[PDB]
RNA sequence: UGACGGAGCCAGCGAGUCUAACCUUGGCCGAGAGGUCUUGGUAAAAACUCCGUCGGGG
C-alpha cells in the first residue's frame, strides 16, 4: 500500500513506479504483467545499446527530466 | 409466458391486469418484451411451472 | 513419528497450505516442483522466501504446498507466505530458536508481507 | 569484374495488378476472393516457393499458376475450396397497422395533427 | 576473405579466398602464403568463411556462389549393493 | 553455432549441428546486402539497397530493434566494431563511411570520407579501436583515425 | 401433370377418411 | 417400370416451383412392413453403392470433430500430403464447446456440408455440436475410425492416426449415402443428387439400397428390414411423395 | 492499444419431481382424439502467460 499517507508513495521502488505509469490508458488499465513484461523487455534494450545498466540509466532519466522551476498560474 | 397476446402493444392495454394460473398462484402482468412481438414478463407470488396454464378472466 | 508444522498464507481469497517436514530438500506446489509456477514473470516473486534466506535452511525439510481459490497472481502472494510462514514456523518448532529470530529478521526487512496477512480491509472517510 | 544472375515489378494477372515486392502466396491475394490458403496450394500445385517475392517467377512458371487459377477443377482442387425491396412495403404495412389502429383508439389520434 | 587463428588444426592460421571460378584456396601467413588446399564449386563463388576458433562443435566451410548455392562442407564430430562389494 | 547468409531480401540463419534454417529475416523492401554480428554476439545489422541499415537482435526476427536511415545511395557493408560493441560503422554506395554510435541512430558520430569510388568493404584492426582499414573500388586502401578529423585518410 | 395427379391423391384420400 | 415417369414428373415439376427449386437431394423413404425393433440411435449406417459414386470427397465442406489432446491429429493429417486439403477444419471437442455457442451453431449448420466425429467422441457431440443439426439427418455426423488400432481390454490404446487410412474412409463415406434406424417403420435414405447425375445414375442407386437392407446376410449392417417392402416413395426434402413399387 | 491458430493454467457466488422454442414436406396406425416415425428451414470463466504465422468506409 503505498496510497495511503502522503509521502509514502516515495518509498515505492522506481522501478515498479515506472511499470505503474505504464497502465495509463482505458485499453491498459488493469495490466501489470503486461507492463512488467515491457520492462523486463525494455531494460535488456539499454544494454545491449548503452552497457552501462539498465536502472542507472533509468535513475539518471529521472534526475534530469524532473523541472527544476515551474510556472503557476495566478489570479 | 408466450401466445397469449399477439402484439407488444396489445400486452401495453392490458398490464397490470391480475393474471391468475390453474395451479392457483395470482400475478400480474408487467412489462411487454420486446424482441418476440407477443410476450411480457409476469411476476407470479410463486414458482410456476413449465406444465402450468395461466389464464387471465375477462368478460 | 514425522516432525511436521503446517503453515497458512493468504492472499485475495486464495489460501495456501503449506505442510514443512523433515526430509531430502525437495519443494512441491501442486503436485509439481517450484521451478514450474505458472505467471513465469512472477515466478521470482515466489523465490523470495527461498533466496532471501540462503537456500541452505531447505537442505533437510520439504515443502509441500497446495493451493486454491485466487487468480493468477493472488496465488503467488500465497505461495511466497505460506512458505515463509513455513520455514520460520519450523526453526521455532524442530530447530533451533535463534535460527527463527534470524529468519524473522530477514523477512523482515525484505517484505513484511511474507508473514502476516495484508488485510486491505475497508476505510469509510 | 563481371558476374551475372538469372526482376519485374508491377504485373498484371486475371486483370489484376500485382505487386510485385511481396510473396506470391500474399500477392496472388489481393486477386479478389481467392482466398489465403487457396493462393497457398496453388503454389504447391505449381512446384513454386512460396517464400519468393512477386517480383521473381518468370512467365513460364507465370501461366502454369494461371492455368491452375482460372481452371480448378482441372488440377485436383477441390470444390469447396473455390471462392430489400421487401422492406420498404412492410414499412408501409406497418404504419398503416398503427394509423388504423391509431384511430380505434382515442388517445393516439393527437399524434399526426 | 577469411582469416582465422588458433583453431584445432595443424595449420594455426588459416586463410581462405573465393576467386570467382568456384575456386576457394587456403592459405597461410606463418607460411609466407603459401597454397596449401583448394574446393572447386560448380559456379563463380562470391561469399565464403570458415567457423571461428572457439567453434567448441563441427566446423563449417559455407560458401556461397552467385548462381542462387550454399555450400556448407563440415568436419563432424549395476545395482548399489553390487557396486558396494 | 549459427551463422548470417544474405540473399534476395533475406537474410537467413543457419545452425551449427542440424545445417538448416534457424530463423528467417525477411521484412527488407529491397535487395539485403551485408549481415554480420556483432562481437558480443546479440544483435546484428543488415545494410539495404534502399539505403537503410536496420540493426536488430539475432534469435528474433520480429523486432527490428533500431532502423538506421542511413545515405539515400545504397549501403553495401555494414559492420560492428570489433574492440568497443557499441559502435558501429557502415558503408554505402555515397562513397561515404559512417560511424554510427547507436546510442544516436539519428546522427552519424562522423563522417568517414575522401572515397574516390564505391566503397564496398571495411574492416577494423585488432590493436587499435581508434584505426579503420577502408578499402575503396577505385583501388588505393584508405586508413583512417577516428579520432582525428579523420576526413583525410593518414 | 402426374405429380399433381398424385398430389391430389393423397389429399383426396384424407378428405375421404 | 414405373420408375421413370415418377421420376421425371419429380425433376420436371422441381424446376417449376421456386419453393422446390431450393433443394438439391433425392431422398427415398421406405415404409417397411414390421416395425424396426432397433431404436433411433445416431450413430449412421452406412450402405455401399455396387456401381456408382455419389461425391468425390474434394467436393464437400469437410469438418472434423478430434479428441482433446489433438495434435497428433493436426499435424499428421495436415502435412502427409494425401489429407492436406481434404478437410476443411479441423477442431477439437474442447474448442468446440468452447467457441461455437448459441447463435454462431446456426452458420456453422450452414457453413459445412458434411461433419466427421472421432468415433470414440462422437456420442459425446450431441450436447455439443447441437440440437439443430439432428432434425433429419442431412448434417448428421459420420465417425471414423481414426487409428487402425484396437483396443484391448486392460491396455493401453496407444494414439496413432495414418493419413492413408481415414482418406480411405472418407473416400468410403463420400462415394455412397447413408440410413439410420427407427423405432418405427418409416425411413428414410438419400439416393442421388439432383444434378450431379440424371435417372438411369438414380435408378441404379435405389436397386442397390433396397438390395442391401434387405439381405440377411451382412447383417449388422444391412440385415435391417424383416419381410418385405411395402412400398418405396421417392421425394425430396420438400415434394410430395411419389409412389413406386406399391407391394 | 493489431490479425489469426494451437498449447498452458486461475476463480467466486448459485442446485424447489424443478431448466424451457417455432414453422414445414412426408409415411404408417387409428372410427376419432391423437399416436408414432420421417423431412428441411428460422431463432438461440475471461482477461492473462507461451508458441506459430502475418504487416479510408461500403
Amino acid at each position: 500500500r503505498y496510497a495511503n499517507k502522503r509521502f509514502r508513495k516515495a518509498q515505492c521502488p522506481i522501478i515498479e513506479r515506472l511499470t505503474n505509469s505504464l497502465m495509463m490508458n482505458g485499453r491498459n488499465n488493469g495490466k501489470k504483467l503486461k507492463a512488467v513484461r515491457i520492462i523486463k523487455h525494455t531494460l535488456d534494450i539499454i544494454n545491449v545499446l548503452t552497457d552501462q545498466n539498465p536502472i542507472q540509466v533509468v535513475v539518471d532519466a529521472i534526475t534530469n527530466t524532473g523541472p527544476r522551476e515551474d510556472t503557476t498560474r495566478v489570479g | 409466458i408466450k401466445d397469449m397476446f399477439s402484439s407488444a402493444m396489445e400486452v401495453a392495454r392490458f398490464e397490470g391486469a391480475q393474471i391468475k394460473t390453474v395451479s392457483g398462484i395470482r400475478g400480474e402482468i408487467k412489462r411487454a418484451l420486446s424482441k418476440p412481438e407477443g410476450h411480457y414478463r409476469a411476476a407470479f407470488e410463486d414458482k410456476i411451472l413449465m406444465s402450468d396454464i395461466v389464464i387471465l378472466r375477462s368478460w | 513419528a514425522v516432525p511436521s508444522v503446517q503453515t497458512f498464507g493468504k492472499k485475495k481469497s486464495a489460501t495456501a497450505v503449506a505442510h514443512v517436514k523433515a526430509g531430502k530438500g525437495l519443494i512441491k506446489v501442486n503436485g509439481s516442483p517450484i521451478t514450474l509456477v505458472e505467471p513465469e514473470i512472477l515466478r521470482f516473486k515466489v523465490y523470495e522466501p527461498l533466496l532471501l534466506v540462503g537456500l541452505d535452511k531447505f537442505s533437510n525439510i520439504d515443502i509441500r504446498v497446495r493451493v486454491t481459490g485466487g487468480g493468477h497472481v493472488s496465488q503467488v502472494y500465497a505461495i511466497r507466505q505460506a512458505i515463509a510462514k513455513g520455514l520460520v514456523a519450523y526453526h521455532q518448532k524442530y530447530v533451533d530458536e535463534q535460527s527463527k529470530n534470524e529468519l524473522k529478521k530477514a523477512f523482515t526487512s525484505y517484505d513484511r508481507t511474507l508473514l502476516i496477512a495484508d488485510s486491505r480491509r475497508p476505510e469509510p472517510k | 569484374s563481371l558476374v551475372v544472375q538469372e526482376f519485374q515489378h508491377i504485373l498484371r494477372l486475371l486483370n489484376t495488378n500485382v505487386d510485385g515486392n511481396i510473396k506470391i502466396v500474399y500477392a496472388l491475394t489481393t486477386i479478389k476472393g481467392v482466398g489465403r490458403r487457396y493462393s497457398n496450394l496453388v503454389c504447391k500445385k505449381a512446384d513454386v516457393d512460396l517464400h519468393k517475392r512477386a517480383g521473381e517467377l518468370t512467365q513460364e512458371e507465370l501461366e502454369r499458376i494461371v492455368q491452375i487459377m482460372q481452371n480448378p477443377t482441372h488440377y485436383k482442387i477441390p470444390a469447396w475450396f473455390l471462392n430489400h425491396t421487401l422492406a420498404n412495403n412492410v414499412e408501409s404495412k406497418l404504419r398503416d397497422d398503427l394509423e388504423r389502429l391509431k384511430k380505434i383508439r382515442x388517445x393516439x389520434x393527437x399524434x399526426x395533427x | 576473405l577469411d582469416y582465422v587463428e588458433n583453431f584445432d588444426s595443424p595449420m594455426q592460421s588459416a586463410l581462405i579466398a573465393s576467386s570467382l571460378d568456384g575456386h576457394v584456396k587456403v592459405f597461410d601467413p606463418l607460411d609466407n602464403f603459401q597454397v596449401k588446399f583448394g574446393w572447386k564449386f560448380s559456379g563463380p563463388v562470391l561469399s565464403c568463411a570458415v567457423s571461428p576458433s572457439t567453434a567448441q562443435g563441427n566446423r563449417h566451410l559455407v560458401a556461397g556462389l552467385s548462381s542462387g548455392l550454399l555450400a556448407i562442407r563440415t568436419k563432424k564430430k549395476k545395482s548399489n549393493n553390487f557396486q558396494r562389494m | 553455432h549459427d551463422f548470417a547468409v544474405t540473399s534476395s531480401t533475406r537474410v537467413q540463419i543457419f545452425s551449427s549441428r542440424t545445417r538448416q534454417v534457424i530463423k528467417t529475416f525477411s521484412r527488407f523492401k529491397d535487395v539485403v546486402y551485408s549481415a554480420s554480428f556483432r562481437s558480443d554476439g546479440k544483435l546484428l545489422c543488415a545494410g539495404d539497397a534502399t539505403g537503410l541499415v536496420s540493426v536488430y537482435d539475432s534469435y528474433n526476427p520480429r523486432t527490428i530493434l533500431l532502423s538506421i536511415n542511413a545515405s539515400t545511395h545504397p549501403t553495401h557493408v555494414t559492420k560492428f566494431h570489433t574492440q568497443d560493441n557499441k559502435i558501429l560503422a557502415t558503408a554505402s554506395d555515397d562513397r561515404v563511411t559512417r560511424l554510427w554510435d547507436i546510442s544516436n541512430a539519428y546522427e552519424p558520430q562522423l563522417e568517414l570520407t575522401g572515397a574516390t569510388d564505391y566503397v564496398r568493404t571495411l574492416s577494423f584492426i585488432p590493436a587499435a579501436p581508434h584505426l579503420v582499414a577502408t578499402g575503396s573500388y577505385d583501388g588505393l586502401i584508405r586508413l583512417y583515425d577516428t579520432r582525428s578529423s579523420g576526413s583525410t585518410p593518414i | 401433370d402426374y405429380y399433381q395427379q398424385v398430389q391430389r391423391g393423397k389429399q383426396d384420400k384424407k378428405i375421404s377418411r | 417400370g414405373l420408375a421413370e415417369k415418377a421420376l421425371k414428373a419429380l425433376i420436371l415439376q422441381c424446376e417449376e416451383n421456386p419453393s422446390l427449386k431450393n433443394d438439391k437431394d433425392i431422398h427415398i423413404i421406405i415404409n417397411t412392413g414390421k416395425k424396426m425393433g432397433i431404436n433411433r440411435d445416431n450413430i449412421p449406417r452406412i450402405i455401399p453403392l455396387t456401381k456408382y459414386k455419389l461425391f468425390k470427397p474434394r467436393d464437400l465442406n469437410i469438418l472434423l470433430i478430434t479428441k482433446d489432446p489433438s495434435a497428433l491429429y493436426r499435424e499428421t493429417l495436415t502435412k502427409d500430403e494425401h489429407t492436406s486439403e481434404l478437410f476443411k477444419e479441423i477442431i477439437s471437442v474442447k474448442n468446440l464447446r468452447r467457441r461455437f455457442k448459441g447463435s454462431k451453431l446456426t452458420q456453422l449448420y450452414k457453413d459445412f456440408d458434411l461433419v466427421v466425429a472421432d468415433y470414440r467422441v462422437h456420442h459425446l457431440l450431441p450436447e455439443v455440436l447441437g440440437s439443430r443439426f439432428y432434425h433429419g439427418s442431412k448434417k448428421l455426423p459420420y465417425m471414423i475410425r481414426m487409428s487402425k488400432e484396437v483396443k484391448l481390454k486392460r491396455q493401453q490404446m496407444v494414439e496413432k492416426c495414418d493419413p492413408i487410412y481415414v482418406r480411405a474412409q472418407l473416400r468410403s463415406i463420400c462415394k455412397n449415402t447413408s440410413y439410420i434406424p427407427n423405432n418405427d417403420n418409416c425411413l428414410s435414405v438419400r439416393v442421388g443428387y439432383i444434378q450431379k447425375h440424371s435417372i438411369p445414375e438414380i435408378l441404379q442407386n435405389i436397386q442397390d439400397t433396397i438390395n442391401f437392407l434387405t439381405d440377411k446376410s451382412k447383417r449388422p449392417q444391412g440385415g435391417v428390414i424383416k419381410g418385405g417392402i411395402i412400398s418405396i416413395f421417392v421425394k425430396t426434402s420438400n415434394s410430395t411423395s411419389l409412389p413406386i413399387y406399391q407391394f
